[PDB]
C-alpha cells in the first residue's frame, strides 16, 4: 503494498 | 484525494482475469482466426483493441457470441496480443514482429504498433 | 521469456474498465446494498473479491443479474470498495475505516482487510 | 512505456 498515490 | 493506492491491485485483477480465460470462466465470446478459435472476455478485448471496442459498443454486434476475424489475420499474432491483454508481456520476436505489427494494427493497439515500428527502425 | 512489457498496460485496462462501468457499457450485474443499486461487470468483482469469485463460480448464482448483499452493509462502504476493485485506490478516512473494514471482511478483500487493521493498530 | 520484465 500500500502506497501514496 | 485522501486515498491509498494497492501497487499490485491491477497486475493481480490482470492475473485473475486471465487464470479465469484459463479455466473457461464467465467468457462471453469465441474470436475465429482461420479456423481456429479462442475464448475471452468482451470487457477485456474492448480495454486492449480500437477494433474490438468499436464492435462490442455496436448496438448489434455486441449481441454476437462469436466474431471471425480477417482470414489473412495470422492466429499466431493475434494468440500473442491475446497473451498481452490479459498479461502485459508481449512475446515479440525476429521471427514473428512483422505479423504481430500488421495483427496489432488490425486490431487498433496503438502503444503495440508503436513499439513493433520502434524495434524495426532499430534493425535497419 | 523474451517478452517485453508495457508499464501502464494493466492499470490502463483498469481506467478503460471503469469508464465502462462509468456509461453502463456490458454491465452485466446490479448489485443491491439496503435499496440501492450499483451496476458493475461480474469479472472484475470475482477478480478482486472472494465472496464475488464464490457467488459467481457457482452453477446456480453465475445466471443471476440481481445480487442482494446483507442489508446491514453500508453502501458507502460498498461504493469505496467497489471504486477500488476498478481503480486501486481507496479512499479510507477516520469517519469511514470501521465500516469500510467490516464491508471488506464481508467481501473477502484480504488485502484491505490486512491494510484497514493497520490503520486501526497505529490509531490506538 | 515498455520496459524488460
Ligand atoms: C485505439 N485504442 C488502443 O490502442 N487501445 C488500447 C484502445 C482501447 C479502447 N477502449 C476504451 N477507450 C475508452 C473507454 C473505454 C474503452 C474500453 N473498453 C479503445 C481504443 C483503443
Ligand atoms: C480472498 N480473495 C481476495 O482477497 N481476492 C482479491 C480474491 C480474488 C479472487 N479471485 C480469483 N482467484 C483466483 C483465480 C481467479 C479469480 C478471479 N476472478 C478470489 C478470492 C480472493
Amino acid at each position: 503494498a500500500w502506497v501514496i498515490p | 484525494d485522501s486515498c491509498i493506492q494497492f501497487t499490485r491491485h491491477a497486475s493481480d485483477v490482470l492475473l485473475n482475469l486471465n487464470r479465469l480465460r484459463s479455466r473457461d470462466i464467465l467468457t462471453d465470446v469465441v474470436i475465429v482466426v482461420s479456423r481456429e478459435q479462442f475464448r475471452a472476455h468482451k470487457t477485456v478485448l474492448m480495454a486492449c483493441s480500437g477494433l474490438f471496442y468499436s464492435i462490442f459498443t455496436d448496438q448489434l454486434k455486441c449481441n454476437l457470441s462469436v466474431i471471425n476475424l480477417d482470414p489473412e489475420i495470422n492466429p499466431e499474432g493475434f494468440c500473442i496480443l491475446l497473451d498481452f491483454m490479459y498479461t502485459s508481456r508481449l512475446n515479440l520476436r525476429e521471427g514473428n514482429i512483422m505479423a504481430v505489427m500488421a495483427t496489432a494494427m488490425y486490431l487498433q493497439m496503438e502503444h503495440v504498433v508503436d513499439t513493433c515500428r520502434k524495434f524495426i527502425k532499430a534493425s535497419e
